[PDB]
Formats: structure tokens, sequence, C-alpha cells
């Protein structure tokens, strides 16, 4: 282990910020996926009706 | 007569009230002639799917004959003595008015408790009205003002009785029959929804005598309507065949109360108005007008206010054509904004004199006068005062401006409605983008 420690000094720090990007991802993509169909709710509720004379 | 004076020199509309509920009003003048007609609160407003268009049906039925005067005799009496007979039927409001000479108003009058009280209904004339009313709504088909403003009420207020138009659909005009015709005059014209105006050289006290003694046996003393909903919302009826495209972009006003009305309409009037056969064109205080005259974008734009009893579409509508829609789309929503964020103190002045110019030339002529009439005591309930208004529109300055219409344009979900080659027509998305503003 403490040549793997030598190998990645940064594997602890690594897995911190592993951490908080899996939590920053999991509130974030949730939320810009709300913002996507909040904008393209417009388009997805078309009614378009042919009326030929 | 320093305007004021002049204001307050305008006689007043004198108001009573039958035992049957008719509000019997009157404004005296020194005219030889008068306007004398019923308002009622009828209309499309109170009119179900199903009866949807039966208002304008009987308002056609009610000129061609009554009960106690069969057929042209009625219209024999109105030209035999130079009386015109005149209709209309809004989505909340109907009225029959016959202009006549002063000396005339014995009869007048009696005529209309024929029109609105003994009517025939006749189910030959229905047969006949029918077709006739098929052909006028495939004129107004063509109508493409008339049709983008229909909709524009239907996209605003779906699935509400505001959205019918006057006319209803054809399968309604077909399906209708003479029962349904006497179900809806027996159920809305009463007497406590009717208000027997009368403007010009009439004496109130010879009005309410004759109301007395012809409009005395109405209803005794039931729709009182359902508080519809605005969802904004956009039509889109693109046809590129047409010349121009018309476009109507509006949001929930207030009503015929709520005092926010004549602020309201200063805004308005700062927008203006402007078509193609305008005077100074790129001259005008206008930046809206001014800029449409500078790149001829258009060929006609209004500011509409729409006002229903309890709510109301405020906004603009214009014509231009296919080329240009996107780019005064942009400068609408521009001095919408501007209006919104930074009124300046000027152009309250100006739309006050406007707005001021607006009221005081509109009550010219006893027509308008006697319209006036009908209308206030039907949505207002009293004859508002030419004082009162000028005392309002005093009280508008340019901080009240940017607070109403923040509270009524700043970050509102418009509804539109567009007809013609409207591609250029901006996504409903930009258009509510639009609708706020970063910078602010
Ligand atoms: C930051 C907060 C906003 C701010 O400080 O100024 C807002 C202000 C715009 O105010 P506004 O009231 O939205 O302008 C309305 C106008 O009609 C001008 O806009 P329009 O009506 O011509 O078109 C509507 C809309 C059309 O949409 C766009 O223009 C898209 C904006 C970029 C979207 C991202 C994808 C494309 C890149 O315009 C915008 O969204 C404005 C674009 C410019 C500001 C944002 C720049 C983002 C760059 C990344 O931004 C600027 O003037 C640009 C410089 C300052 C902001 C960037 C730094
Ligand atoms: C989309 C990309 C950004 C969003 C994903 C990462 C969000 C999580 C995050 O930023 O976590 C914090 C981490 C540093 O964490 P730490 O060393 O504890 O320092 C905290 C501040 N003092 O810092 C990071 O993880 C920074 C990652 C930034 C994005 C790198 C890739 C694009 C450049
Ligand atoms: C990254 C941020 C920009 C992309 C996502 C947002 C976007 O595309 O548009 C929304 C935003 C606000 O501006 P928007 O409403 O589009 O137009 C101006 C108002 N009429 O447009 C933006 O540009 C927002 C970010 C700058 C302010």
């Amino acid at each position: 282990t403490f040549l793997r420690w030598a190998s990645e000094p940064e594997h602890d720090h690594r897995k911190r910020m592993g951490l908080k990007m899996l939590m920053m991802m999991g509130l974030l993509l949730p939320l810009v996926y709300a913002m996507k169909r909040h904008k393209w709710s417009v388009l997805k509720s078309r009614k378009l009706a042919y009326r030929p004379p | 007569a320093t305007y004021a004076q002049a204001l307050q020199s305008v006689p007043e509309t004198q108001v009573s009230q039958l035992d049957n509920g008719l509000r019997v009003a009157s404004e005296q003048s020194s005219q030889p002639t008068c306007t004398v007609g019923v308002w009622i609160d009828a209309g499309s407003r109170y009119e179900n799917e199903k009866n949807n268009g039966a208002g304008y049906f009987v308002e056609h039925l009610a000129f061609k004959g009554t009960k106690n005067r069969p057929g042209s005799a009625l219209e024999k009496e109105v030209e035999s003595m130079g009386a015109h007979l005149n209709a209309y039927s809004t989505r909340e409001h109907t009225a029959y008015y016959i202009k006549a000479l002063s000396k005339d108003l014995p009869k007048a009058v009696e005529l209309l408790a024929d029109i609105v009280q003994n009517c025939s209904l006749e189910d030959s004339q229905i047969e006949k009205e029918r077709d006739v009313i098929l052909q006028e709504l495939q004129e107004n088909d063509s109508s493409m003002r008339d049709v983008v403003f229909d909709y524009l009420h239907a996209t605003a207020f779906q699935g509400t009785p505001l959205a019918q138009s006057v006319e209803g659909p054809s399968e309604n005009v077909r399906k209708l029959s003479r029962a349904d015709l006497t179900e809806y005059v027996s159920q809305h014209y009463k007497a406590p929804r009717m208000v027997l105006a009368a403007a010009g050289g009439v004496e109130h006290r010879q009005l309410l005598d004759l109301a007395q003694k012809h409009f005395s046996s109405l209803s005794g003393t039931v729709p009182a309507f359902t508080p519809c909903r605005f969802t904004g919302s956009e039509i889109r009826h693109r046809d590129d065949a047409l010349p121009l495209a018309h476009v109507a972009i509006a949001v929930e006003g207030p009503g015929w109360a709520n005092p926010d009305n004549v602020p309201l309409q200063v805004a308005n009037a700062i927008i203006g108005h402007y078509d193609s056969t305008y005077g100074g064109g790129t001259h005008m205080s206008s930046t809206l007008a001014s800029v449409a005259a500078t790149r001829k974008l258009c060929q006609s734009f209004q500011t509409f206010n729409i006002c229903y009893a309890e709510t109301g579409l405020l906004g603009a509508h214009f014509v231009c054509d296919n080329m240009s829609i996107d780019d005064m789309m942009f400068f609408l929503q521009g001095q919408w904004m501007r209006l919104c964020t930074s009124a300046t103190e000027s152009e309250v002045v100006r739309g006050k004199n406007i707005l001021r110019n607006a009221l005081v030339s509109h009550l010219d002529g006893t027509t308008p006068v006697c319209e006036d009439i009908g209308r206030s005591l039907l949505t207002y309930g009293r004859r508002i005062p030419l004082a009162e208004w000028e005392s309002r529109i005093a009280e508008v300055d340019a901080s009240v401006v940017r607070e109403v219409c923040s509270k009524y344009f700043y970050d509102q979900c418009p509804a539109v409605a567009g007809l013609g080659p409207i591609e250029q027509l901006p996504d409903y998305n930009r258009i509510r983008s639009g609708m706020f503003w970063l910078r602010f």
C-alpha cells in the first residue's frame, strides 16, 4: 500500500473530489433536465390540426 | 371656460329605477334629435356550448317582425319617421338603439318595447335567417382582423364561456331551433339586466313615464357567469396564401372595475397606433410607430384594451408582411418593457393628454353618449362623469404607470394569435423570454 501511495499520491484527494462530484451531479442532472423539460414542454404539447377547405 | 369649467358644464345623466328593475337613465341636451335604446346583459359569455350563437340569432330576428307589428310593418314605422334602428351584440352586452327625432321619442320607446318583449321568432323566418347567418359567418371568415381577435379570445380563455365567439359555431347555427331562441330570450332578457338609455333632447321624466307605460309588464323584481381563467397560449393558423400576417398578443388585463384601467389606458396611449396612410410618419412620439414608419415594418398596428366584467385582455395587434413579424415583436416587447421599467414623465403627460382627448371626443353625438350611458350602467354600475375621468387621469404619474405595467406586463405569460404567413413569428418561448428583461 505504501507503493500504491507512491504511485498515486492524490488517491484519497481524488476520491474526495469524486464524492463531491457525485453529489453535485446528482443535484445538477435532475435540475438541468427539469429546465430542459420546462423549455421543451411548449413543443411537447402541440395539437396541430389540419383544416383544408 | 378653462377646460375644467367646460367639464363641469356638461349635463349629468339622471338615473332612475322602475319597480321591475329597469334602470331607466337619460342625459338631457338641447339637440332636436335623440338616441334611445335598451342595453341588455346578454351575450356569448352567458351562452353555453349548445346555446352558443343564440344571442346573435335572436338579435337577427328582433328587427324582422314582432307580435303586435307583423314583419316589415315594424320597419315601415322606423323609416316612416326617419328613425335609424340599429343593434349590436358583444360577448357580454346586447343593444338595440333607435336614432330618432326628439318629437318621436313617445313612439320610438314603444317600438323598443315591442322589440325586446313581444318578439316573433317566426319559424319560417328562422329558416330564412339561418342561411343568412351562415353566409355572414363565411363573410367574417375573410375578416382577417375579426378572425384574429376571435382566435385570441379562444386561445386566451380556453375552456371557458369567454372563448366562445359571438356568432357561434356553424353546427350550433344549423342545430338551433325556435325553442332554444325563446328560452334564451325569456332567460336573459330580464328586466333587472336591462338599462333603457336615452341621450339627446329627451327629458328624463318623459322617459320615465314612457318606460312605465310600455316596459311595465316585464319580468318580476339565473345565469350570473363564472369567473373565467386566462391561459397563456398561442394559435398559429399558418396560411401563406394570405397576403399579410395579422398577429395579436395580449395579457390578462383588468376588468370594468379595478381603477388600474385608467393608468393602463395611458400606457396604451403611449404606444399609440399607426398604419401606412398616416401623417407625420417618422416623427410621431410613439417610438414603435416612428420605427415602423422609418423601416416600413408593417401596414398597421394597434393597442387594444378589451376588458370584461372580471378579467380582460390588454395588448397589441399588428398587421405586417411575412418578413417583419420578428422585428415588430422585438420592438413591441421593447416598448412594453421600456414603459415597464422606466416610463419617464413627459411620455406620461402625453399619454394623459391623449387619453383625455379620447374620452372627450369619443363622447360626442347622441349615439356615443347613449352607448356610454347604457354600457356604464351595466359595467361600472354608474355613469362616470367626465370630471371623475379627468381627476383619475390627473392622479396618474410616472411611478403609477411603471407600477401598473409591472403588475400587468412584466414576467407575464401572454396569449398569441397569428393568422397568415406567420412562419417568422417567434416561438412562444422566445416571446415569453421577451416578456422579461435580463438587464432589469
